[PDB]
């Protein structure tokens, strides 16, 4: 059992356990809250595509 | 007034072969159904860049 | 650790150490040099569909 | 301070499964890229609930 | 040989691929010692010479 | 005459953060510019290696 | 009025060469031509995502 607190009292004042804070700022996605963009390769040897 | 001869060109000895074929596409003997067309692909590998 | 510990199952005495703070779980994310030398063994997703 | 990390997934099809797909029901591409984000976002909470 | 295929001992068939030996195909899912069938195309040069 | 370059995509991030330039188009800035070099330093060089 | 100077810089020891050019481009001494400008490869690893 835990037990936590989050508060974001506004602007820059946000205090909370645990704080994540993912890092996606510049890049270019589709929708401001993807969190990282995917990715095609298709390998030369085979053909079949590959995402990550 | 009847046949429609198509000639063969590899055949090994001799032989003609007749058959039937109806107006519509189950009265044939043989069925060839395509799944998928002729998908062309292109891929690169990067460590010569060429491509194949 | 495992020493202070006395319990004889393995797991609850596991569980006894996470309490304990004498073992940390290492779910944690790689540093970002990990997935980059070019020899980078990337964690892969599997799936499978059975129908009932 | 902090410094951010990484997280990497790589599933990969090929071109027959995703051909068959479309057949059988589904959506081939979306769905994988339903794949990867059910993961992911799922593999985020096994960093964040179990950091805590 | 001409001679059997005339008794009907021997017959002419094409065939298609296996659909699991066709998808992996270079070294996909870790197989190895199976590569394509590859199509190129030489040219070449003749010459000729003025008599008297 | 030929040239590589290896960047990582979390480079890519870092360099058009933080700083504030595309980290690919250095690359093609470098190679491009660093291959004109040397062959606008060859031709000097053949200049000096042919004199009298 | 009568002879031209470039200056190079990369000069391991203090010279001066002295040559000549015809107003065609056939009379000048060392012939430098180029046949394919500068052209771009792009590419990534299969497996690793990492474009090069």
């Amino acid at each position: 059992v835990i037990v936590g607190v989050v508060e974001n009292i506004g602007e820059k004042e946000i205090v909370g356990s645990i704080f994540y804070a993912p890092y996606t700022e510049g890049l270019d996605l589709d929708d401001p809250e993807h969190v990282g963009a995917f990715k095609v390769v298709v390998d030369p040897e085979s053909l079949q595509p590959s995402i990550g | 007034g009847k046949y429609r001869v198509y000639i063969d060109q590899y055949a090994k000895q001799d032989y003609f072969t007749v058959g039937y074929k109806g107006p519509n596409e189950m009265d044939a003997g043989i069925y060839y159904a395509p799944y998928v067309a002729l998908t062309p692909l292109r891929g690169s590998d990067p460590k010569n860049f060429q491509p194949v | 650790p495992f020493a202070t510990i006395e319990e004889s199952d393995l797991e609850l005495a596991l569980q006894i150490a996470i309490v304990l703070l004498k073992v940390r779980l290492f779910s944690d994310a790689a540093s970002t040099s990990k997935f980059e030398s070019s020899d980078s063994e990337i964690a892969d997703a599997r799936f499978q569909i059975n129908k009932w | 301070q902090t410094a951010v990390k990484s997280r990497k997934l790589k599933t990969g099809i090929t071109v027959e499964l995703a051909q068959d797909l479309e057949a059988n029901g589904f959506d081939a591409p979306n769905f994988l890229e339903d794949l990867l984000a059910t993961e992911m976002a799922d593999e985020i909470n096994k960093d964040i609930l179990q950091s805590l | 040989i001409k001679k059997q295929m005339e008794a009907g001992a021997l017959v002419e068939i094409a065939e298609g691929m296996a659909t699991s030996i066709a998808e992996l195909q270079e070294g996909f899912n870790g197989s190895t010692d199976n590569p394509w069938n590859e199509m190129g195309f030489r040219i070449d040069k003749q010459v000729i010479e003025a008599k008297s | 005459r030929q040239l590589k370059a290896a960047y990582s995509i979390e480079l890519a991030q870092d360099l058009r953060a933080v700083h504030g330039m595309d980290a690919d188009a250095e690359l093609s800035g470098i190679l491009a510019t660093e291959i004109m070099l040397e062959i606008n330093r060859e031709v000097v060089d053949w200049i000096n290696y042919s004199a009298q």
